[PDB]
RNA sequence: AAUAGGGAACGUGAGCUGGGUUUAGACCGUCGUGAGACAGGUUAGUUUUACCCUACUGAUGAUGUGUUGUUGCCAUGGUA
RNA sequence: GCAGAAGGGCAAAAGCUCGCUUGAUCUUGAUUUUCAGUACGAAUACAGACCGUGAAAGCGGGGCCUCACGAUCCUUCUGA
RNA sequence: AACGAGAUUCCCACUGUCCCUACCUACUAUCCAGCGAAACCACAGCCAAGGGAACGGGCUUGGCGGAAUCAGCGGGGAAAG
RNA sequence: UUUAAAUGGGUAAGAAGCCCGGCUCGCUGGCGUGGAGCCGGGGUGGAAUGCGAGUGCCUAGUGGGCCACUUUUGGUAAGCAGAACUGGCGCUGCGGGAUGAACCGAACGCCGGGUUAAGGCGCCCGAUGCCGACGCUCAUCAGACCCCAGAAAAGGUGUU
RNA sequence: GACCUGGGUAUAGGGGCGAAAGACUAAUCGAACCAUCUAGUAGCUGGUUCCCUCCGAAGUUUCCCUCAGGAUAGCUGGCG
RNA sequence: GGCGACGUCGGCUACCCACCCGACCCGUCUUGAAACACGGACCAAGGAGUCUAACACGUGCGCGAGUCGGGGGCUCGCACGAAAGCCGCCGUGGCGCAAUGAAGGUGAAGGCCGGCGCGCUCGCCGGCCGAGGUGGGAUCCCGAGGCCUCUCCAGUCCGCCGAGGGGCACCACCGGCCCGUCUCGCCCGCCGCGCCGGGGAGGUGGAGCACGAGCGCACGUGUUAGGACCCGAAAGAUGGU
């Protein structure tokens, strides 16, 4: 059953897998569902911006990626203090606030 | 089954045949082998230290290495499905020169000086050797006497 | 009856190309008209390289070309290569060599034409030279693939150099007995 | 495509391409990699020497971010920049040398390889091999380390 | 008078009989720690179908001779 | 006679006595033997080290040679 | 001792167990009237010798062969289950 | 076991050679030594006969074999068990052996002509329906074509 | 008479029950039946559906708790 | 050149019959089948090498030191649209371009000239280049010489060209280089003189280098895992009547 020169194989099929299969025959039908969940949410609220609030500037935390810069989670909580805006008007101004963040 | 051993079918072929026992004659050591000298293998039985294998008692090879007491020889041992150029380290006693290349080396050397001898003589000498030709029409003589009649003898026990 | 052969009487080479490429079929019909009428060989070598498969027409790099044309005797000849010319970046300076090939890439044919070369295909070669006189015919490294380094004696016996198939080159993958004498044996 | 394959071609031949004698049954030699030690030994070896046993030290929870050093050797070093500069930084005036930093291209280490051309270079990388920097300090170039 | 030796799927079970062998019950002896074993022994133990073709034994017959009947001959085959 | 089973080998010897002695030591490869031309084992020539012997050339990395032995995992001990 | 649809041997009386079979009756079988299955089935069915997968029905060489059948019959079909 | 056959096995029958001339070397070392190495220069017809050869890839099927001369081992011996060389059936018809896996010929597209092979030529059955040639043999169980399907010791004034 | 018999009730699968035979437990018992896991595994038998054209073998080596099988080489084809 | 109708002339099909010769019944295991080896009464329809993943190799296509949008996003509220089109400061990411080592780690260029420090086998310097050499190697180039109605005057040519040159792919070899260990050895460097780094020359281990050839997609073949070509048990387990 092993024959001339080839690859040793470990396929993970000894476990019964014909019950836990997940066909994606609806992955178009979810994209046309979650554009309506945006288009009837982009006009639903306001001339407030879509694509969420203003997100911070964040540097990636590993030796692999610390040369590039990522959008993060929220202003740490002294940027609200240095720029001089109260911490619980900041999320209804439309700025995203991350409470537990260090600087 | 049949005891896959070294030195097995060699009651007769690793022994001095007769009246030739004792120490080896010392001309066997005063031989000069170079990288390329074609040699054959005939293993002696007094010098236990390098004798090749019973596959090689009588197979003619060619030197590729010379050492302080042995000679590396490459030979052709027939295996089942093919042959193999195999290389063997044989001691100096277990071989000897091969006289199978004398009657090429002399007949090229009387085809060099015999080529240029006919070159300044002006001919087409045909130095290439030919196989044994059929008997050209000879001519016999029955000088005086006449052929002796013979006939089969009668049966006796 | 006749003999006891095991048959090689059917030759096995290519005679018509297995690609349904209608443009290569307009270059077979050009050259096998010129192969049997040239009374020479350069067509009959080009005519069988248009038959060959995708593997046996390897991608000739640019820098193999401009090295084999710097020999004494190739100074203004027009290099012909059956196969694709891809540019290298390891060389810096490209002369104004003139080539003639199927499918030079987009970046290579910039770098040939900007330095003042000329590229061709095999239809403005015939008009220039039906004999194909004054050319060097090139081919890439057909044994350059990673397939050919799997091929050798067997990846187990002495002096292997055969790169045995593993699913990941790393530790505890084919490195325990068969590779070192402290565990098991060494090949 | 069921036309082109073999089970149309072999439809009518009784044993269907698996012998009258072995008569291919279900699993004659054990399922999968069965018997790599015993009866498929000659096939598990010669074709996979090294397959059986420990070889190294454990490193529990290795993180694939700290062995991260993508490597340029110098023959790919001029093609990180626009070629409009390496002709421009080769104008005979002075040592007008441009920076070429690999760490804004995705590389951390400059390995050695021969045949660098004759322009003066300064290279920002985190790691240099000692063959590589003497391939830069021989073209009148410098080697500025940074991280 | 003689109590000759033999063969025919060790002739012969849809001919029979079951006495022994050779299932399951049981007893004894010897062997085995034991379950049990024993060409050692004993007792108790379901024997299926022919209506198919052939062979055969009988029974009407059949062709050919114009229909039909009476009296006959005998090729052969059996054998005291 | 050569320790032992046979076969081969051996005479200022491979035997028998004598005198020293640790080469039965460290080390990397190549090759031979059964072979699929894998592995263990055994064996062969070498090479680098340290030595022994001999006055010396030399010989000596176990037994005169053909058999005397054993993977992964695990345990143990040693080595920079 | 008694007892036993227990096992074995002998004796008396008895008898178709037998020597050695014969006859008679009833219900079938048999035939007609009516109703009417299954078992099984490559093709089918005469024999001797030969060879053959060593014991055929079919091949070889011989012997030979008449329609369609009924009542039986248990040699064969290495019958059928 | 002194000797030692036949058959068999190895090698060789040229340019990949041969010769001359010169430089490296840590090897060897009385010695421009020895030996390898390299560079340049000189001359192609070197036994027969036949033929196009080389090299890489992937991999199905198979892993129950038997028979024949010849040489052999067990066995009293076998259509027996085990071998060696080569052929053959298996996978393969056809002609012949009456019939048959394997013998003797001979190998196959479909056909018309001609000829032979092994074999046969009383009639089944194509062909001696030849003025075939020479001798032997009579059985009250004649004999009658390799494998092959029935025989010996011994004996005869049966006959040459 | 340690007798036979109707209905009610109790005991349920490694469990019931047995004056003991591995009997009986819904024709099923040296472990009942019904459903699912499950289309359970099978080195083992049975089968495996169109035509032409080309090539066309193997029963041996080595190893295996191997001897009805597989691996490896051998032999084959296709591709170049 | 000849012969001839209202019933004749040719011609056969899945037609019947008669004759001669040939001919044992088919699937199957098997060294061996007609078997006294098994299955097969007949006929219709159903009825058995699939799909998914992974790999390997061959071929085909596109791009090519790179390739790939498979996942999201964009376009109006379109049937065929669950399609197609585009994104690129959507390339994150896969696989490849870089191997070796247990691991810390380290990580692939020599050549030619000249000048030199005892040119001392060690070594130092600038210059030109630049993938090393040997032997084969299709092809291409030079090619002495020849070849046309008369001999001397010249042109593009052609064909046969002896010899010679450059040499693709590849095959064998020699050298080099990178990494792991081992023997021998001397030198240098200073974010600071140390049980510090760096190097050398030999010999081996490596799935390496020596001007890269891969990715994507489709198809075939083969192997494995999945009920895995279809059919088949004695069992085993849970949960119940
Ligand atoms: O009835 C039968 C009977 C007889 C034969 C079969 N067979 N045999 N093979 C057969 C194939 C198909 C059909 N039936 C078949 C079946 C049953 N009995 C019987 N006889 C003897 C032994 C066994 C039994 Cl059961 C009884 C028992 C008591 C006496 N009265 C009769
Ligand atoms: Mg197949
Ligand atoms: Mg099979
Ligand atoms: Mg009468
Ligand atoms: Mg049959
Ligand atoms: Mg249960």
């Amino acid at each position: 059953a092993p024959s001339r020169n080839g690859m040793v194989l470990k396929p993970h099929f000894h476990k019964d897998w014909q019950r836990r299969v997940a066909t994606w025959f609806n992955q178009p039908a979810r994209k046309i569902r979650r554009r309506k969940a945006r288009q009837a949410k982009a006009r639903r609220i306001a001339p407030r911006p879509a694509s969420g609030p203003i997100r911070p500037i964040v540097r990636c935390p590993t030796v692999r990626y610390h040369t590039k810069v990522r959008a993060g989670r929220g202003f740490s909580l002294e940027e609200l203090r240095v720029a001089g805006i109260h911490k619980k008007v900041a999320r209804t101004i439309g700025i995203s606030v991350d409470p537990r963040r260090r600087n | 089954t049949n005891t896959k051993g070294k030195r097995r079918g060699t009651r007769y072929m690793f022994s001095r045949p007769f009246r030739k026992h004792g120490v080896v004659p010392l001309a066997t050591y005063m031989r000069i082998y170079k990288k390329g000298d074609i040699v054959d293998i005939k293993g002696m039985g007094t010098v236990q230290k390098g004798m090749p294998h019973k596959c090689y008692h009588g197979k003619t090879g060619r030197v590729y290495n010379v050492t302080q007491h042995a000679v590396g020889i490459v030979v052709n041992k027939q295996v089942k499905g093919k042959i193999l150029a195999k290389r063997i380290n044989v001691r100096i006693e277990h071989i000897k020169h091969s006289k199978s290349r004398d009657s090429f080396l002399k007949r090229v050397k009387e085809n060099d000086q015999k080529k240029k001898e006919a070159k300044e003589k002006g001919t087409w000498v045909q130095l290439k050797r030919q196989p044994a030709p059929p008997r050209e029409a000879h001519f016999v003589r029955t000088n005086g006497k006449e052929p002796e009649l013979l006939e089969p003898i009668p049966y006796e026990f | 009856g006749v003999d006891i052969r095991h048959n090689k009487d059917r030759k096995v080479r290519r005679k018509e190309p297995k690609s349904q490429d209608i443009y290569l079929r307009l270059l077979v019909k050009l050259y096998r008209f010129l192969a049997r009428r040239t009374n020479s060989t350069f067509n009959q070598v080009v005519l069988k390289r248009l038959f060959m498969s995708r593997t046996n027409r390897p991608p000739l790099s640019l820098s193999r070309m401009i090295r084999k044309m710097k020999l004494p005797g190739r100074e203004n000849k027009t290099a012909v290569v059956v196969g694709t010319i891809t540019d290298d970046v390891r060389v810096q300076e490209v002369p104004k060599l003139k080539v003639c090939a199927l499918r030079v890439t987009s970046r290579a044919r910039s770098r040939i034409l900007r330095a003042g070369g000329k590229i061709l295909t095999f239809d403005q070669l015939a008009l220039d030279s039906p004999k194909g006189c004054g050319t060097v015919l090139l081919s890439g490294p057909r044994k350059g693939r990673e397939v050919y380094r799997h091929f050798g004696k067997a990846p187990g016996t002495p002096h292997s150099h055969t790169k045995p198939y593993v699913r990941s080159k790393g530790r505890k993958f084919e490195r325990a007995r068969g590779r070192r004498a402290s565990r098991g044996y060494k090949n | 495509p069921s036309r082109l394959r073999k089970t149309r071609k072999l439809r009518g031949h009784v044993s269907h391409g698996h012998g009258r004698i072995g008569k291919h049954r279900k699993h004659p030699g054990g399922r999968g990699n069965a018997g790599g030690l015993h009866h498929h030994r000659i096939n598990f070896d010669k074709y996979h020497p090294g397959y059986f046993g420990k070889v190294g030290m454990k490193h529990y929870h290795l993180k694939r971010n700290q062995s991260f050093c993508p490597t340029v050797n110098l023959d790919k070093l001029w093609t990180l920049v626009s070629e409009q500069t390496r002709v421009n930084a080769a104008k005979n005036k002075t040592g007008a040398a441009p920076i070429i930093d690999v760490v804004r291209s995705g590389y951390y280490k400059v390995l050695g390889k021969g045949k660098l051309p004759k322009q003066p270079v300064i290279v920002k990388a985190k790691f240099f091999s000692r063959r590589a920097e003497e391939k830069i300090k021989s073209v009148g170039g410098a080697c500025v380390l940074v991280a």
